[PDB]
């Protein structure tokens, strides 16, 4: 209405502001944030790791990395077929296969990771078991 | 009366439901973001408080892992994924409402679809983590559990799965509650119709009643309400001059803003501790419920139970699982007697000065003739030495009635 | 100072009535009233069924009826003394009140 | 020994007891009365503390409702109130102490 | 007040566990005959009274 200035949500956090110069309403949104998780086999095995950025689209982390706008400074090797998108977040450092094995390291919504064969880290959709059919 | 008995002459097949919560939402919290948004001074002050933030993280991580353990325990009972035969003729019994439907993209039963449509329904450093098992995988587990118990009975829960036709399995299950086999073989069509109608009524009983899934609804509502309270607690003063760190620092002298910052820090830390303790207690309750659900899955779905009123009200026959959001639904099938009648009874029979007791049944009289019957379904027989034993002379027993026993 | 105690919804008489109904059902019907319509049966026959349910044939009860009834009566009789003399019997309920 | 067995020749009927708690006392609390008896200044100061008092009320109300649910679950098993016959002869068994 | 309420919540959870056990015992020892060892007394169960 022609007399308000701000926009307030249910929990009373501002989420819309009108520009004072020109009367235009702008929607605001917090900058991206979340946790960071590290997937590793034993240090007795090797020293390679994979990193999961939780609940973020892969393009945003790629852009922030390319413009050095991220807080934890790893800049893990990101070129090639190692950036994968999951419902849990952006997974960097493991390649996605289309086989199905038993779950080794749980990651997210039906995705696990393991150390296979040279050697590398892979991600796959977990297998519930061997299909069977009884002769009724 | 001391010489009168009642024996049923007809029965009934009934189906009831049971809803049990299994798991709740997994959340994680970041202390620095929640307490001290981006100010460096607040974080530096919070450093002189110890390990009050490692403990909250550890507690929430433990809750999150237990939430997946619960679902793994309830649903991953079986080891192999069983498939149902292409043809769906099972002696006249109809299972369409509970078996997966290929036309639906998600491969869910109609009743599972009804439940899914019925329940239904990033802050400041607060996140929500997805569960490890997607809904399709839980549906696949449920489908395997249903296919195993139709084509094999209860044998697949103790070793290799051995097939058997469905009417024979039902005959075994009648035999397991004290009713002979021939009752089912002589009332097959009627019993199948009763079962079909009982399954049919479930859709209406679930759909019309709104307050059926109150437990799952409350599970969702409490978790939403706690988070809303936690976020809206961020705008309280706790005795300070303002609720914004920037406005405190802008118009105050650095050795004087410490008091206000400390007050805000203490208030917010107390709020976090309250939230975590409440979460821990709720998690313990949910774990108890999930353990009960796992026991019911083992004992009512993979076998036949003799515990009274454990798998429904009546004499248990079998049960079927269905997957619901954050929980499970059980469909218990029981046997119920009906249409009783007066009778006169006696404890023993004297013949040639020899007492007689029935091997399996109770002596009964229709006013003129004496028979022997099984004590769950009226089916008189003729007294003979092939269904009685002697064991006694004629006189110690009280209320003995003498008649003729043939050979 | 601002602290109240609320009465329970069920009075003690209603709980006593529930207990009385549970006792009357299991004497004149056995276990049949917990699964459908209640079907009557004389008490010695119900006891014969219950002996049959633990691996002892029927005729034992019919030949030892009077002795078994006396044993049951005396066993019920001793309960009053065992409960009354011992003071620490209801420790659980006492602790519930005390806490 | 590998060829010897023991078999009982007489029995005994015994009665034991078991006590279990079911429900506890229901209480409610008023924040303003307890914390700030009647002073207006104290209540005004307490206003700047958030929803620390709605939560306590909700928790106590939940406990109070669960206390009634417990008693309802244990005792209201049956659906009808059964009556015992006027005569109390049950084959020689005596039930006077429990009826 | 907060200490009092937390203690009450824990005690209530314990009481609820006990009441669930009591309901199961009412169902299985009073409305039927039990085969579980030492559930409805020490010996071979016959019947129970509340
Ligand atoms: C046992 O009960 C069933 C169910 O009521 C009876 O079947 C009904 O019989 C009547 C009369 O023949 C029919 O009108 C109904 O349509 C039947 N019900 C169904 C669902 O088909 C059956 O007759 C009863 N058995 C005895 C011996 O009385
Ligand atoms: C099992 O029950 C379903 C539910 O009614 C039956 O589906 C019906 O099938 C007939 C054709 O025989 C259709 O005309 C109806 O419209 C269907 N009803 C619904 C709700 O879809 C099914 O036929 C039954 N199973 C068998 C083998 O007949
Ligand atoms: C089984 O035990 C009962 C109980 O001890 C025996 O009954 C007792 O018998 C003796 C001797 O006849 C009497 O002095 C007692 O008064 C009886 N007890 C009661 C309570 O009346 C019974 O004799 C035993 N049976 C056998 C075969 O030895
Ligand atoms: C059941 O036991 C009670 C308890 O003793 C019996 O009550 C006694 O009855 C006699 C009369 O037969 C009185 O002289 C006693 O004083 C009573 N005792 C008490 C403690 O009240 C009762 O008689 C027994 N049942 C039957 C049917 O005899
Ligand atoms: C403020 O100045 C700009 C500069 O041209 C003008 O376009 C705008 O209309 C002015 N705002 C108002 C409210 O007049
Ligand atoms: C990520 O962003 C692109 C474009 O910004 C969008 O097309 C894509 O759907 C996003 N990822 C997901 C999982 O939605
Ligand atoms: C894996 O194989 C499937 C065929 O079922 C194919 O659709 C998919 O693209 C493959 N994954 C690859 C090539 O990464
Ligand atoms: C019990 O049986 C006797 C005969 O043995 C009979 O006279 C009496 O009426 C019966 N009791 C009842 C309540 O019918
Ligand atoms: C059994 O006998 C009682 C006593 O006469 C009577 O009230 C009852 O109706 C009878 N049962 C049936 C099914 O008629
Ligand atoms: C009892 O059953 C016999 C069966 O042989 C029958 O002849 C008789 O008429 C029946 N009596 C009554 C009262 O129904
Ligand atoms: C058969 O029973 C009647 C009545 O109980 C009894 O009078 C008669 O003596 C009995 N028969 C014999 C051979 O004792
Ligand atoms: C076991 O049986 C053998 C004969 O089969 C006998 O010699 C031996 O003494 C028995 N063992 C014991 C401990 O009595």
């Amino acid at each position: 209405l022609p007399f308000q200035q701000f926009g307030r949500d249910i929990v009373d956090t501002t989420d819309a502001v009108r520009d004072p110069q020109t009367l235009e309403i702008l929607d605001i949104t917090p900058c991206s944030f979340g946790g960071v998780s590290v997937i590793t086999p034993g240090t007795n095995t090797s020293n390679q790791v994979a990193v999961l950025y939780q609940g973020v689209n892969c393009t945003e982390v790629s852009v922030a990395i390319h413009a050095d706008q991220l807080t934890p400074t790893w800049r893990v090797y990101s070129t090639g077929s190692n950036v994968f998108q999951t419902r849990a977040g952006c997974l960097i450092g493991a390649e996605y296969v289309n086989n199905s094995y038993e779950c080794d390291i749980p990651i997210g919504a039906g995705i696990c990771a393991s150390y296979q064969t040279s050697q590398s880290i892979i991600a796959y959709t977990m297998s519930l078991g061997a299909e069977n059919s009884v002769a009724y | 009366s001391n010489n009168s008995i009642a024996i049923p002459t007809n029965f009934t097949i009934s189906v009831t439901t049971e809803i049990l919560p299994v798991s709740m939402t997994k959340t994680s919290v970041d202390c620095t973001m929640y307490i001290c948004g981006d100010s460096t001074e607040c974080s530096n002050l919070l450093l002189q408080y110890g390990s009050f933030c490692t403990q909250l993280k550890r507690a929430l991580t433990g809750i999150a892992v237990e939430q997946d353990k619960n679902t793994q325990e309830v649903f991953a009972q079986v080891k192999q994924i069983y498939k149902t035969p292409p043809i769906k003729y099972f002696g006249g019994f109809n299972f369409s409402q509970i078996l997966p439907d290929p036309s639906k993209p998600s491969k869910r039963s109609p009743i599972e679809d009804l439940l899914f449509n019925k329940v239904t329904l990033k802050f400041n450093g607060l996140t929500v983590l997805p569960p490890l098992l997607t809904d399709e995988m839980i549906a696949q587990y449920t489908s395997a559990l249903l296919a195993g118990t139709i084509t094999s009975g209860w044998t697949f829960g103790a070793g290799p799965a051995l097939q058997i036709p469905f009417p024979m399995q039902m005959a075994y299950r009648f035999n397991g509650i004290g009713v002979t086999q021939n009752v089912l073989y002589e009332n097959q069509k009627l019993i199948a119709n009763q079962f079909n109608s009982a399954i049919g009524k479930i859709q209406d009983s679930l759909f019309s009643t709104p307050s059926a899934l109150g437990k799952l609804q409350d599970v969702v509502n409490h978790n939403a309400q706690a988070l809303n309270t936690l976020v809206k607690q961020l705008s309280s003063k706790f005795g300070a001059i303002s609720s914004v760190l920037n406005d405190i620092l802008s118009r105050l002298d650095p050795p004087e803003a410490e008091v206000q910052i400390d007050r805000l820090i203490t208030g917010r830390l107390q709020s976090l501790q309250t939230y975590v303790t409440q979460q821990l207690i709720r998690a313990a309750e949910i774990r108890a419920s999930a353990n009960l659900a796992a026991t019911k899955m083992s004992e009512c779905v993979l076998g036949q139970s003799k515990r009274v009123d454990f798998c429904g009200k009546g004499y248990h026959l079998m049960s079927f699982p269905q997957s619901a959001p954050h929980g499970v639904v059980f469909l218990h099938v029981t046997y119920v007697p009906a249409q009783e009648k007066n009778f006169t009874t006696a404890p023993a029979i004297c013949h040639d000065g020899k007492a007689h007791f029935p091997r399996e049944g109770v002596f009964v009289s229709n006013g003129t003739h004496w028979f022997v019957t099984q004590r769950n379904f009226y089916e008189p027989q003729i007294i003979t030495t092939d269904n009685t034993f002697v064991s006694g002379n004629c006189d110690v027993v009280i209320g003995i009635v003498n008649n003729t026993v043939y050979d």
